[PDB]
């Protein structure tokens, strides 16, 4: 009773059910280092200006 | 005017350019240890970009 499957029909990707769980983290990697403190908060102009040697602005 | 329009003149000069001392103290601080350490928002040095790389299934397993 065997049928020969069709041309393209072999190269489908298929969903296979499995009891094997998912593994966690198969690249066995470690925890990512934590990124740089963000600092908040409203801009205010700098302070006296520019403060540039003599400039006043 | 008065000795007092001068004199207080003088002490709001003598805050200004103090304040603007002690800023420019600090800051020369700030960017040694933030050039140093690399954990503030200066001296950001790029790193390769990471939504670049593949994640599909590739030809073989082991990837």
């Amino acid at each position: 009773g065997w049928v020969r499957p069709d041309l393209g029909q072999l190269s489908k990707v298929t969903k296979v059910k499995t009891d094997r769980p998912l593994p966690e983290n198969p690249y066995h990697s470690r925890a990512r280092p934590e990124p740089n403190p963000v600092i908040e908060g409203d801009l205010k102009p700098a302070k006296h200006g520019t403060r540039f040697f003599f400039w006043t602005v | 005017d008065g000795p007092e329009k001068n004199y207080e003149k003088t002490l709001a000069i003598l805050q200004i350019e103090s304040e603007k001392a002690e800023l420019r103290l600090k800051e020369q601080e700030v960017r040694r240890l933030m050039r140093a350490r690399g954990d503030g928002p200066w001296y950001q040095f790029p790193t390769p970009e990471k939504e670049f790389i593949d994640h599909s299934p590739k030809a073989t397993p082991d990837n």
